[PDB]
């Protein structure tokens, strides 16, 4: 499948019961499609 | 030694080399170990 | 047996009137039983070991045919008169080498050691000590490697002085960082930035002309630049002239590492570092060919890779409590006795039930006995006795120094700073690092 | 290397100490949303099998529970103010304006909260909008004696 | 010309490219190259 | 449950507790400290007589 | 029937091989090649199956 | 940006979220005691988000009397005169 | 039982040209390389042809 | 199941006499992890572990293959997905 | 390698007592103590230089560049 | 919202309460008793005194030549954790290189120093002791061979006080015949919490004053074992005429909290051993840089820099 990584676990009890922390590394090298309207105009401007 | 001379038949103070007669006609046996490693299992689980 | 200790002596050695290794293997008739006649064994390729002959007090060998009809009294204290014939040297005798090195192995369960054992056999630790001449694939070294401060006589007499495989760490049996839970650890930072357990792995790949010349032509390629021009923008910075690279030039995935040409077309091709990591290059082999009358045709890299403690990296102590570096908490944000030292690895309490390295316990509140007055604690399996117990003998030695007899010891936590209300269990570990983590 | 929190260990029958995950991301808006409110973390709190919940908290987090709720525990404002602003941390969640606790368990001579009214009053600032406090009673795993 | 080092005999080899490859005093067969002067830099970290 | 198993004709000739764990467990047994394996014969027509 | 028999470790070090070494292995191609022990019934010892 | 109000104050700015920004225990542990001793605060009580950032989140809620930047305002004040007493005596004892 | 150091440095600095100080280590590897030597010395190949 | 097993000898270890009774022998051991263990005890104590340790995926496509669909229709009826019953509510 | 300056769980620097504790138990009769003649209180940089393996002065017999 | 009404800050009557002495000064170490400081600001200053206060130390290695077995990237490091004799405030901070990095370098932001040794085989060799001091020169790559180059106006700022290595002793690395080692690292100003070679205190760290009281008098064998239970002088054995022989803690400063007495089943009777909770014993024992008066005295310094900086940005908003 395209868009899946794969990486070793380690425990952290900061973060919350749903979240999973990414290092930025995943940040950056896992995205997704978005349609650009009104109201997101300025997050999709500042992110490219 | 209880346990063991109470499952052959003997008494505890029985002499040795009867004991040890009635023993080694025990385990060449397979069924014969069973009960006598339940009893004394038995024995020593109760200890425990 | 007395013609044997005749013969080691001065007095003459003949040949044999009957050799040790002999083994007289008496078979007592019993219904039901083996079929009995002694039987005198003397083919070689079998498997013998000493004990000691109690009627005399000499050497004996014997083999896994007399075993099942002898009376081996395991301890001199054993032995009941009349029947026991042989006495054990020492029950130590009964493992195996890296078996019989764990400290105090005879308190942890079972399978706790035989993790251990298989275990040891893959630590991050000395290969040897003439590593400039060897020709391996992947060599792994450890920096800084101590002998452990909780040892075993045999650990001196087998010679691993000259072979270390971890060092001292300052456990602090713990559950206050929060992230050392499920089996992983912390692993103080100042304790890791000065020198923790520091990696060095060897990559030496090599490269080999002879196979790209598959038949029809002669001798064509040949390692070098063809005379003519040459690359810049990399290949002039890592190889110096002659397709070889640099020493110690430190390289990236996507480098050159060689360079050759061939004879007709006179373009020079190349070859690249396939692995995904910074690796330098320590030393090249110009390998000759053969006997001689011949041109490099062989070369051998030697990469050194680094790899300190990475988040992921599994440490281990000897007893089969392998963990993971968590964290790499900061030597600040750690807890401290009244001394100052902050602990170097905060491990788990709840590791040891359900687990039952007792073992551990003892070799902690040695180690922090030992390393005290300077002792090598001595930590052979099956000296202590339940008449007194392994820990009061260190909890004494403790005392003598001065810290808390049950090995407690009072800290501080470091984010709140007053006392910890329940004193908390500081030793002196040997932590050997572990390998596992080549493939992340 | 990703982190995530003790909670799933049970789930994921991970122990952390060498196994791995694929991670792996929904792209159109439709697997996301259902993802979302479908097969999200905390919407698994039952496994399928039996009833009985399967996520929860582990080793240390319990014993310190057997050490904190102790009856024999105290605490003065200043341990129950920063315990508790620990516990929530709002902001990195929201929904939430202002933090309220409960009067003192004691009063004189010295002011002194207890644990278990730690425990209350993090139920306290999780309570919804208008839903009546929990009530309950049900036995405890360290026995009585 | 290169400078090189025999394995065993530790003499300077001073080998050309496309050459018969030994050490001219010993005989051995294995060469290594000498680190030569170069400038790299390190964090002391 | 076969020879996988530590049935003991091996006390001090091949270890108990060092043995690799998984699959392969109970086949290959390191041999103890002190076994030797005596492999040069030696003359034993002093036996018969 | 190797140049290492019966040498000290001083003249080990002299060559290029760590004093203390062990030998036991045959090298072939440079990866150091071992024959491992085996377990096979008695010798000559009539045994029942 | 040093110090900054995240997006949970209350208009009457009497329920605020300061983040000091690269600060760990260090100074959250000391102002935090310092601001205890103040008596129109309410609650007073410093987190961090994840030991990777240096971020921290402070928090300081008061009585309607006086506001909350006044009350951080008084207690930064107020360890500034500690440390100054403390360094006092300290460079008075030896000679 | 004490930290052998003295000893261990003045085997490191100056290595031993008399014998290897550690016998056991050879004593564990004696099976493979004495079954070498059985098979050129001791007539096992001559018997064999 | 039982206990440790018998050599041919009927002696337990090479350490104990033959048919030899005390329960020492039986593989009982009482020595505790805390005081530490005797070699006979340990021995013992070797074997069960590794014994345990040589006692410690088509039952997923079985009953997976035909109940693929078996989903839970609309009128309350959970029927297979080719549209015949299974069971009602 | 060679002694790890600056020992790990306290910050007091060690490189520089090896050469004056190696010649206490050489030449002075004084056992594992001797240490303490270094002044090292605690046991955290204690046990850095009595169980230090000095596996450097082993490894230098081996220069390639020997010219013999 | 409840108060206690007596948790009020009065710096009146917080200075008054306060009361330090200082038991001993010396070049390297330094243990002085703090009274009346609440454990936040204690942990503050040891918290500052471990890592918040700034040190020169090697920082970047540039190697020309490194021949010798140590590797190259642990001959680095190993210089890096050396000591520097430098006041670490006669400096500016080092602007670290984002793209565009390679000039950025100044002589009010680093230092320089240098090392080259080649160990050429020394032939006034008798026989053969490979000791190796005596058999080869230049055997030992010291840390004292670490020789300073000042950069321009540097060679005038610290006439009076040259910049050495502090500790010039140490050993760097080994070489033996034929092999060298040349290379020049580059100093700059650090914070402990990055990396450990900036941290100037070897060992900081506070203790609770111990208290040891004797709740019943003890006699005779039980008054010998007391006094043996905790290190020498902090038990005194009473000299009392009624009676025989008796036991008051003299000093418990020097006592340890091993808690041993509480051991025996005899003793639990008669002894609590508690701490005063607000009397802190500070130990301070710095490596090379600066006394550790100036490092205290530095330390609450930063703590006051550290609010000001604070109250300062949050003036603006
Ligand atoms: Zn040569
Ligand atoms: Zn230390």
């Amino acid at each position: 499948v395209n868009y899946a990584a794969r990486s070793v676990i380690s425990p952290d009890p900061n973060i919350e019961t749903n979240e999973i922390g990414v290092p930025p590394v995943f940040a950056t090298k896992l995205t997704y499609p978005e349609p650009v309207t009104l109201y997101n105009f300025n997050e999709m401007r500042n992110a490219v | 030694l209880e346990a063991a001379s109470e499952y052959v038949g003997l008494s505890t103070d029985s002499p040795i080399a009867l004991l040890n007669a009635n023993l080694e006609e025990v385990y060449r046996d397979d069924e014969k170990l069973q009960g006598l490693d339940a009893a004394m299992k038995g024995k020593m689980n109760g200890l425990t | 047996i007395e013609y044997a200790v005749k013969l080691r002596n001065g007095t003459a050695t003949e040949p044999a009137k009957v050799p040790l290794d002999l083994e007289i293997g008496y078979v007592p008739p019993s219904h039901n039983g083996q079929y009995p006649g002694l039987y005198l064994f003397s083919n070689p390729a079998r498997m013998v070991r000493p004990v000691k002959h109690i009627s005399t007090g000499e050497l004996d060998m014997l083999g896994p045919f007399e075993q099942v009809y002898m009376d081996i009294a395991c301890f001199p204290k054993e032995i009941v008169p009349k029947v026991s014939t042989h006495v054990e040297y020492s029950p130590t005798n009964v493992l195996s080498i890296v078996a019989n090195m764990t400290p105090f192995s005879d308190f942890n369960q079972s399978p706790r050691n035989m993790y251990q054992c298989q275990m040891g056999k893959q630590t991050m630790g000395t290969p040897g000590t003439a590593l400039r001449y060897r020709t391996d694939n992947k060599l792994y070294r450890l920096q800084t490697g101590q002998t452990p401060v909780v040892r075993p006589k045999l650990h001196n007499t087998y010679g691993l002085d000259h072979y270390p495989n971890g060092t001292n760490a300052v456990v602090a049996v713990i559950s206050y960082t929060g992230y050392d839970m499920e089996d992983a650890m912390i692993l103080n930072k100042s304790a890791h930035e000065r020198g923790f357990g520091y990696g060095t792995v060897y990559k030496g790949e090599s490269f080999d002309l002879s196979q790209k010349r598959r038949r029809g032509e002669p001798v064509v390629h040949h390692f070098g630049f063809a005379p003519g021009s040459t690359p810049r923008r990399e290949w002039l910075q890592k190889l110096d002239a002659d397709g070889l690279p640099f020493i110690g030039i430190k390289l990236e995935d996507g480098d050159p590492i060689v360079a050759y040409y061939d004879e007709s077309t006179g373009q020079n091709f190349i070859e690249t570092y396939h692995g995904t990591e910074p690796g330098f290059v320590d030393e090249v082999r110009l390998l000759g060919n053969d006997v001689g009358d011949s041109e490099c045709q062989q070369i051998h890299v030697k990469l050194r890779i680094t790899r300190s403690p990475i988040i992921g990296d599994k440490f281990s102590s000897r007893h089969g409590q392998k963990g993971i570096c968590s964290q790499k908490w900061p030597t600040v944000d750690m807890p401290f006795t009244e001394s100052g030292m902050q602990p170097d690895i905060i491990i788990n309490p709840h590791a040891f039930p359900s687990r039952m390295t007792i073992g551990m316990f003892i070799e902690s509140l040695a180690g922090k006995a030992g390393a005290c007055h300077g002792l090598a604690q001595d930590s052979t399996p099956f000296i202590y006795s339940e008449q007194q117990t392994a820990a009061d003998y260190f909890g004494e030695q403790l005392v003598k120094a001065g810290y808390n007899y049950h090995g407690n010891e009072p800290m501080y936590s470091g984010i709140t700073g007053q006392e910890m209300k329940a004193d908390i269990y500081i030793g002196v570990v040997y932590y050997q690092r572990l390998r596992h983590m080549v493939s992340d | 290397t990703i982190r995530m929190h003790y909670a799933n260990c049970n789930s994921y029958n991970a122990d952390f100490d060498g196994d791995e995950m694929n991670m792996h991301f929904p792209q159109s808006t439709n697997a996301r949303s259902e993802a979302q409110f479908i097969a999200n973390t905390d919407s698994q709190y039952l496994v399928p099998t039996s009833g009985d919940p399967l996520r929860g908290l582990i080793q240390d987090h319990v014993v310190m529970g057997v050490w904190l709720t102790c009856k024999d525990t105290f605490y003065t404002r200043d341990e129950y103010q920063q315990l508790l602003f620990q516990a929530l941390k709002p902001d990195e969640t929201g929904m939430y304006g202002r933090i309220k606790t409960l009067p003192p368990a004691i009063q004189r001579p010295g002011i002194y909260w207890t644990g278990k009214q730690i425990i209350s009053s993090v139920l306290l600032n999780l309570k919804p909008s208008d839903r009546p406090g929990l009530n309950l009673k049900s036995k405890a795993k360290v026995p009585g004696k | 010309t290169m400078i090189y080092l025999c394995a065993d005999c530790g003499a300077r080899n001073t080998i050309q490219a496309k050459e018969v490859i030994r050490c001219r005093e010993c005989g051995h067969r294995v060469m290594y190259k000498m680190r030569t002067k170069r400038m790299v830099q390190f964090e002391a970290r | 449950t076969t020879v996988r198993k530590l049935l003991p004709e091996a006390w001090g000739f091949m270890c108990p507790v060092h043995t690799p764990d998984g699959s392969p467990c109970g086949l290959l047994n390191h041999l103890a400290r002190k076994c030797e394996i005596v492999t040069h014969p030696s003359d034993v027509s002093q036996i018969p007589s | 029937r190797c140049h290492l028999e019966g040498l000290s470790p001083a003249e080990l070090i002299a060559h290029k091989e760590e004093s203390e070494e062990m030998g036991g292995y045959f090298i072939v191609n440079g990866i150091e090649k071992l024959i491992r022990m085996l377990i096979l019934p008695k010798r000559n010892h009539p045994t029942a199956i | 940006e040093k110090i900054i109000i995240l997006p949970g104050h209350s208009a009457d700015l009497t329920s605020v979220t300061f983040q000091i920004q690269k600060e760990d225990h260090t100074l959250g542990n000391s102002l935090r005691y310092v601001i205890m001793k103040n008596p129109e605060v309410e609650f007073c009580g410093y987190s961090i988000p994840h030991p990777s950032e240096a971020k921290m989140n402070f928090r300081i809620q008061t009585a309607p009397s006086t506001t909350a930047v006044d009350v951080l305002r008084k207690g930064l004040d107020d360890l500034i005169d500690l440390c100054d007493a403390v360094t006092e005596k300290f460079t008075e004892q030896l000679p | 039982m004490s930290f052998q150091t003295l000893e261990r440095e003045r085997t490191f600095k100056n290595p031993p040209k008399d014998g290897t100080s550690f016998p056991d280590l050879q004593k564990a590897v004696k099976p493979h390389v004495d079954s070498f030597n059985a098979l050129t010395n001791a007539g096992l190949l001559n018997y064999a042809v | 199941g039982r206990r440790v097993p018998l050599m041919v000898s009927g002696k337990s270890l090479p350490s104990f006499v033959p048919y030899e009774t005390s329960a020492k022998s039986g593989g009982f051991i009482a020595s505790r992890f805390l005081t530490g263990i005797a070699p006979q005890e340990y021995y013992f104590h070797c074997m069960a572990g590794r014994e345990g340790l040589i006692d410690t995926g088509y039952l997923q496509r079985c009953l997976m293959k035909h109940l693929e669909g078996l989903c839970v229709q609309y009128d309350h009826t959970v029927r297979d997905s080719d549209g015949s019953i299974v069971q009602f509510h | 390698m060679i002694i790890p300056i600056r020992c790990f769980s306290c910050g007091k620097v060690i490189g520089d007592k090896w050469d004056t504790y190696l010649t206490l138990l050489q030449e002075d009769n004084t056992e594992g103590e001797a240490l303490d003649k270094l002044g090292l209180q605690r046991y955290c940089c204690r046990r850095m230089i009595l169980t230090h393996v000095d596996l450097i002065e082993k490894l230098l017999c081996y220069n390639p560049l020997s010219k013999q | 919202y409840y108060f206690d009404e007596d948790n009020i800050w009065d710096l009146d009557k917080f200075k008054k309460n306060l009361k330090v002495s200082i038991t001993s000064l010396d070049q390297e170490t330094m243990v002085f008793e703090i009274s009346g400081i609440d454990a936040s600001i204690a942990n503050a200053f040891r918290r500052i005194l471990i890592a918040e206060i700034p040190t020169l130390a090697f920082e970047f290695v540039y190697i020309i030549n490194n021949t010798s077995i140590i590797q190259d990237e642990v001959l680095s490091h190993r210089i890096g954790l050396v000591p520097i004799s430098a006041d670490p405030d006669m400096f500016k901070w080092f602007q670290h290189p984002l793209p565009g990095q390679e000039a950025t370098h100044t002589d009010y932001d680093t230092v320089v120093f240098s090392l080259n040794k080649k160990c050429e085989f020394n032939k006034n060799a008798a026989t053969d002791e490979k000791d190796p001091k005596r058999l080869y020169v230049n055997s030992e790559v010291y840390s004292g061979d670490l020789i300073w180059k000042p950069q321009g106006r540097q060679e005038e700022r610290f006439a009076d006080n040259p910049i050495r290595v502090v500790n010039p002793d140490i050993v760097v690395a080994k070489l033996r015949p034929g092999q060298e080692i040349d290379l020049e690292a580059h100093a700059i100003l650090g914070i402990g919490q990055d990396h450990a070679k900036f941290s100037p205190v070897a060992t900081a760290s506070y203790r609770l004053l111990p208290t040891i009281h004797i709740l019943s008098p003890i006699e005779g064998e039980d008054a010998v074992k007391f006094q043996k239970c905790f290190p020498k002088g902090v038990i005194e054995l009473e000299e009392g005429p009624d009676g025989k022989k008796q036991a008051r803690v003299a000093d418990v400063r020097k006592d340890t909290v091993s808690r041993e007495c509480l051991r025996h089943p005899e003793f639990a009777d008669k002894v609590q051993l508690g701490r005063v909770r607000d009397h802190y014993l500070f130990s301070v024992e710095s490596t090379g840089i600066m006394k550790p008066d100036v490092l205290f005295i530095k330390s609450i310094a930063v703590l006051k820099s550290k609010c000001l900086a604070v109250k300062s940005s949050l003036q603006n908003i």
